[PDB]
């Protein structure tokens, strides 16, 4: 009892928090630049987690048993499924964008259009609905008790190996290189003009630790399960996945907040 | 200077299909709105659809929805109506007319030669068919309609047109009171509500024609039954 | 001979604005004070209209 | 010698002229309105806002029905809005971006603009063949343009930073009269009720009344200590308000032809771009620096109210002729409509 | 709504759906601000590369578009606010003439310090050099006559003279270079940067060098958005 008090509070401050930067957009011209719609497909996804997959997670934990029926366990699965996938997308194309725009500022200008950033956003959640194949149509295609509400691929080793280096493991490596290359220029263009680097290396550091601390134990357990399908815990497998949930209550706190731009109109919708 | 072209017309057999095109020259035909119009021999105007710039809206009459298509072609200036399962009651001249809308606009304000083919709802009246007129004396023509043109927004939505013998129709007064360019003072136009008045003071030979009152306010618009002037 | 040509124009000038009547600013004030009190009433950003009457509700 | 002389001669004609002055300023604009009571709180909502300039907006002229406006930015876009519905019924693409001033024909045929490139460009609104086009380019001027009206459909009066303004002939493209005296780049210009007369706001912290017809300054105005930003004429025609950077608002009489009253307050410190007059010239309504509109009492020297609803600099602002709503162009690429409520 | 508002409504949105478009074009192409003097040589600069004279050059599939507001005089306090969001000023003065070198000083400082350029970069370039190098070869005037604090100037060890070039003249360039840096250095806060460069009549490496100068301001831009700076 005393445990959903506190996820309680972690899921209104996810919801409060991404509709916070939502709306702000929405209401500063300042704020409709090209580099924000990444950041408002990344609080679109992280809503849906804090609006949907987390109060169906709570509930999960307060009765063991999945109480909600089986066609809304497979609702959940597709929701907690999707929605972290694109938050986990929109982490990484917002990388690229950030990467583009530094290594070429001048010839990234040109393919800087919202146009062309739309399509980008676009496809990170094309991408990330294709899960919802494999949650629903895994009978079809290729252990199950009615008390939990696991997937059916819970237990093949293929699949979770392949699918996880393509959610996690591949955009992590890439978004380590951009970072590391991002870091080359900003380190460069400072010493070109005059340890004012710390100011890089903190925010490349809050940005990186906090999005790899959050899924590494998840999609490290995501497939030591498939492995020997009797060391999974069902307490240590909660455990992984609100940490990804965390991620998700951390993207407002990370790149809109550090933006100057944001904190003010933050602060004026606030002070009202 | 504005020209508008029809072109495809001819005797068809029914059933059949046909092909009509207007050409435009002399305006940026892309701003414009275009509306076909025909009218049956020996019989007023009936509007049959209506294109906008920018292709997004397309309306059609009741009586040719299905079978009639209207598109447009802006870098061509070329305005097509494509007409399938052709009928007896689809024989008439068909009038391209262009119509500009933003506000203090005239639409309705250039009409085309027409085209004829051949095949082998608010109501406005015009009660009276013909009139006899004397050159140089002041004629009244009234127009009513089963509901009131007078919308929320202060606007009149009754036109005036002018057919002479052999002429296409000419815009006289749009909007129930505003005097169409190129039009001599001497028309005007007042109504009220649901009752209209077109009055000529002076009257010459060239006024001499059938007038005919429209309503936009909503589609698909109606023509009045028009009203023969003859000296 | 450009600066004595300017001068004889600058001077010029200035005897024609010091040959001007003026009245007192007491009248003046009052014209101005007469004129915002005669169209008070019809000044809609002063006195604002009822919503029927606002084009810009 | 002779030229010695002759300057010490516009001295003494200067001090006749102050003289003047002094001896007709036996009272106080204050002192005659203080009795009348204030005109309370002036309250304005935000009716319209209209969006779709996309860079800063320099100025914007109703026309005379009282609906139509037209709106200048340097995004290099003329655009006439429809304020009852905010649709745009005209977006004039311009030749040069660098866009100062804006007018609107009082017959609704003719908008002009001009800007950085010395040119009045006179578009046609009502052509046959259904798109603006510019119709005349007025050329001539020799710095930048910084204000333009129209007297009808063949006259246009135009204020420049070559330190003149002038009069044009639309029909034949020349200026049939230059109006020379200012020692520093006219800003604004405000044409009479009656088009007989117009004053002028330079950069020499003057302003100068002239005369159409007879083509000479008839007065000039002192009393600002900086450059003058703004001019608007007082409904009747007797007066006129000036605004300059120095943060204050000067009402000038023509007849009295002196200054009668200051709008200035201590916390205004920012610079004013744009002045106008409510219907009755009760109200003096003036855009600042500061991304704000204080709406003065023009009799009492009173800031009635505020209009707050701009982030940038208020560029300028406009009062329908009905006198119904204001408008308020600023450098955050908005036009906003505002009025009261009962 | 009536038939004719409706068709009224969507007229206006198709207006807007061109003002967008137009609105994209003008984010790919950088503006600048040519300013210096009569004598500064200005007018060369921008030939080679190629009311308002605009010139638009384009460097590496890059547009760059450039505005001389040419005429009137040194009353520039008014169309000045004009270009408040231009990405840079390219400021020209010329090095030979040590006699008008304090009133491009004086110019420079006016720039720097203006109201409505706190955040607009001066991307500086010291004209005619070939010509300031015979003027010093030839020895007939010296700048200390002008600028006493030369005769006490030494030219820092980290400067770094190109191949062939006389001490004297390397000594000399440094200075005028140095009395402009003095002045950007003065205030701004970091949120402009001045970027000397010493170019001649007949260089034609002018435009690469505001192509390099532009990258570094449009990068410290994307920098200080991501907090990276
Ligand atoms: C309530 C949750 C679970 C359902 C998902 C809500 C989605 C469909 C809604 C809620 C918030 C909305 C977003 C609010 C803000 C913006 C920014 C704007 O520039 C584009 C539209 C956009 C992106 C909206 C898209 C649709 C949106 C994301
Ligand atoms: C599904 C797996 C197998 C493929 C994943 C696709 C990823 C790895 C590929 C597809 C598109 C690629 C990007 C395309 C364009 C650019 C811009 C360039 O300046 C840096 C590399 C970068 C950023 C690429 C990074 C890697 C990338 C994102
Ligand atoms: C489960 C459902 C609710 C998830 C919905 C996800 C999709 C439909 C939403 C979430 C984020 C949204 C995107 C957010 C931002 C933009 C940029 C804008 O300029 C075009 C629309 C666009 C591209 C939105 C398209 C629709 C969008 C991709
Ligand atoms: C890490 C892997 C698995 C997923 C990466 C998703 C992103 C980075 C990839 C997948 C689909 C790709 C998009 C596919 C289509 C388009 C439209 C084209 O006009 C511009 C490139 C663009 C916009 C690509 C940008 C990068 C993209 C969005
Ligand atoms: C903002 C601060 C409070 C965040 C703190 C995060 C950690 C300390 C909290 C947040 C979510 C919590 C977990 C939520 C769910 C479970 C599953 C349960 O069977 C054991 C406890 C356990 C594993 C909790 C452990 C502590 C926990 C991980
Ligand atoms: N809770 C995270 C579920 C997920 C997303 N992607 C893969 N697995």
């Amino acid at each position: 009892m005393p445990l959903v008090v506190v996820l309680s509070t972690i899921c209104l401050v996810t919801v409060g928090l991404n509709l916070l930067v939502l709306y702000a957009v929405r209401s500063e011209r300042k704020l409709h630049t090209v580099g924000n719609l990444y950041i408002v497909s990344l609080s679109v996804a992280d809503l849906i987690v804090g609006a949907v997959v987390m109060p169906m997670n709570i509930l999960y934990l307060l009765m063991s048993k999945w109480s909600l029926g089986r066609p809304l366990c497979l609702f959940w699965l597709s929701m907690d499924y999707v929605a972290s996938t694109a938050s986990i997308f929109s982490v990484f194309i917002l990388c690229i964008d950030r990467y583009r725009s530094v290594q070429q500022p001048l010839r990234y200008l040109k393919y800087r259009t919202k146009t062309r950033a739309s399509a980008t956003i676009l496809g990170a959640w094309f991408l990330s609905f294709l899960w919802v194949i494999p949650i629903l149509g895994w009978n079809h295609f290729m252990v199950r008790r009615e008390d939990k509400c696991e997937t059916d691929f819970y237990d093949v080793t293929w699949f979770k190996v392949m699918t996880a280096i393509i959610n996690f493991y591949l955009p992590t490596l890439l978004m380590l290189w951009f970072y590391a290359k991002i870091y080359k220029a900003v380190r460069q263009h400072c010493q070109h003009r005059e340890n004012r680097e710390r100011k890089a290396a903190k925010q490349l550091g809050f940005i990186m630790a906090a999005f790899i601390l959050c899924w590494i134990p998840y999609f490290i357990f995501f497939m030591v399960i498939a492995f020997c399908k009797n060391c999974c815990n069902e307490h240590l497998h909660m455990f992984t996945i609100w940490l990804g949930y965390i991620n998700s209550t951390l993207n407002p706190l990370i790149y809109p907040l550090c933006n100057e731009n944001f904190k003010k109109t933050f602060k004026r919708i606030l002070h009202i | 200077d504005v020209q508008l072209v029809e072109s495809g017309g001819g005797l068809v057999q029914p059933g059949g299909s046909r092909k009509l095109s207007c050409s435009a020259s002399g305006f940026a035909f892309s701003s414009f709105g275009m509306h076909w119009v025909r009218q049956a021999p020996e019989k007023g105007l009936e509007w049959v659809a209506y294109i906008s710039s920018g292709s997004g809206t397309i309306y059609y009459a009741d009586t040719v929805k299905g079978r009639f298509t209207i598109s447009r072609d802006d870098p061509k200036n070329t305005l097509f109506l494509q007409m399938t399962s052709l009928r007896s009651e689809d024989t008439a001249m068909y009038y391209c007319v262009r119509s500009i809308y933003y506000y203090g606009s005239s639409p309705f304000d250039f009409w085309g030669q027409g085209t004829t083919l051949t095949v082998s709802d608010i109501v406005m009246t015009q009660a009276t068919s013909s009139v006899p007129v004397t050159p140089g004396e002041s004629v009244s023509i009234s127009c009513r309609s089963s509901k009131s043109l007078l919308h929320s927004n202060g606007n009149t939505y009754l036109y005036w047109f002018l057919q002479r013998p052999g002429q296409s129709p000419q815009l006289l007064i749009y909007r129930m009171s505003n005097l169409a360019s190129g039009v001599p003072d001497r028309f005007s136009g007042s109504g009220s509500g649901t009752a209209f008045t077109l009055t000529i003071s002076r009257l010459e030979a060239e006024d001499v024609g059938v007038y005919y009152c429209m309503q936009h306010l909503e589609y698909p618009l109606t023509f009045g039954a028009g009203t023969k002037l003859e000296l | 001979t450009a600066s004595i040509a300017q001068a004889r124009k600058l001077v010029e000038q200035l005897k024609m604005e010091a040959n001007i009547d003026r009245i007192k600013v007491s009248k003046a004030a009052a014209d101005l004070m007469a004129y915002c009190e005669a169209h008070a009433k019809e000044d809609p950003l002063l006195t604002p209209v009822p919503a029927s009457e606002n084009p810009f509700r | 010698s002779e030229l010695d002389q002759l300057r010490q001669e516009a001295e003494q004609l200067k001090n006749q002229i102050r003289d003047a002055r002094k001896a007709c300023a036996d009272a106080t604009l204050s002192q005659i309105t203080n009795n009348i009571d204030p005109v309370g709180r002036i309250q304005m909502r935000t009716r319209r806002t209209l969006r779709g300039h996309l860079a800063k907006i320099y100025a914007m002229h109703w026309g005379t029905d009282s609906r139509l406006l037209v709106s200048a930015s340097q995004d290099g876009k003329l655009i006439i809005w429809d304020s009852y519905t905010t649709n745009k019924v005209h977006a004039i693409p311009l030749r040069s971006s660098w866009v100062m001033t804006c007018a609107y024909a009082p017959s609704g045929n003719y908008v002009a603009c001009g800007g950085l490139d010395n040119i009045c460009s006179i578009y046609n609104l009502k052509t046959r063949e259904g798109n603006v086009r510019v119709s005349r380019e007025l050329a001539g001027h020799t710095g930048y343009l910084s204000c333009c009206r129209f007297l009808d459909d063949n006259q246009i009066v135009t204020s420049s930073g070559d330190t003149t303004c002038a009069l044009w002939d639309i029909e034949t493209g020349q200026q049939t009269t230059t109006f020379t005296g200012h020692t520093g780049d006219v800003m604004s210009l405000s044409l009479a009720p009656d088009t007989r007369l117009f004053v002028s706001g330079a950069c020499d912290a003057s302003a100068k009344l002239w005369d159409v017809r007879e083509g000479m300054c008839r007065q000039t105005f002192t009393g600002h200590e900086s450059d003058i930003n703004a001019i608007c004429f007082f409904p009747n025609g007797n007066a006129f308000a000036t605004g300059s950077d120095d943060a204050t608002c000067r009402l000038f009489d023509l007849r009295a032809d002196q200054e009668l009253m200051t709008y200035s307050h201590d916390n205004i410190i920012c610079g004013i771009t744009s002045v106008s007059f409510s219907k009755s010239g009760r109200l003096l309504l003036a855009g600042y620096d500061d991304f704000n509109c204080n709406v003065w009492d023009a009799l009492k020297a009173d800031r009635a109210g505020v209009l707050a609803g701009h982030d940038n600099r208020v560029s300028c602002l406009g009062v329908t002729d009905d006198g119904m709503a204001v408008a308020t162009g600023s450098w955050d690429s908005f036009l906003k409509i505002w009025n009261g409520s009962s | 709504v009536s038939a004719e508002d409706k068709a009224a409504a969507e007229r206006s949105k198709m207006i807007d759906k061109n003002l967008r478009e137009d609105g994209e074009k003008a984010r790919r192409t950088l503006r600048l601000l040519l300013l210096g003097a009569d004598n500064s040589g200005k007018s060369t600069i921008v030939k080679q590369m190629r009311g308002i004279f605009e010139t638009k050059f384009q460097v590496d599939k890059v547009n760059f578009h450039m505005f001389d507001v040419g005429g009137q005089r040194d009353e520039r306090r008014k169309w000045i606010q004009c270009f408040n969001d231009v990405t840079a000023i390219i400021f020209v003065v010329d090095s030979s003439d040590y006699n008008r070198l304090q009133e491009a000083l004086n110019d420079f400082k006016s720039i720097w310090n203006n109201r409505w350029l706190r955040t607009i970069s001066v991307i500086l370039f010291l004209n005619k050099q070939d010509l300031l190098a015979e003027k010093v070869l030839a020895g007939k005037s010296k700048i200390e006559d002008y600028f006493p604090e030369f005769a006490r100037y030494t030219t820092p060890e980290d400067a770094t003279p190109e191949p062939g070039e006389d001490p004297r003249v390397t000594r000399a360039k440094y200075f005028i270079r140095k009395e402009f840096v003095d002045i950007s250095t003065a205030s701004g806060d970091g949120r402009h940067i001045c970027y000397p460069h010493f170019t001649c009549a007949v260089d034609t490496e002018n435009a690469r060098r505001i192509f390099n100068d532009c990258k570094d301001i449009i990068l410290q831009m994307n920098l200080r958005e991501y907090n990276l700076v």
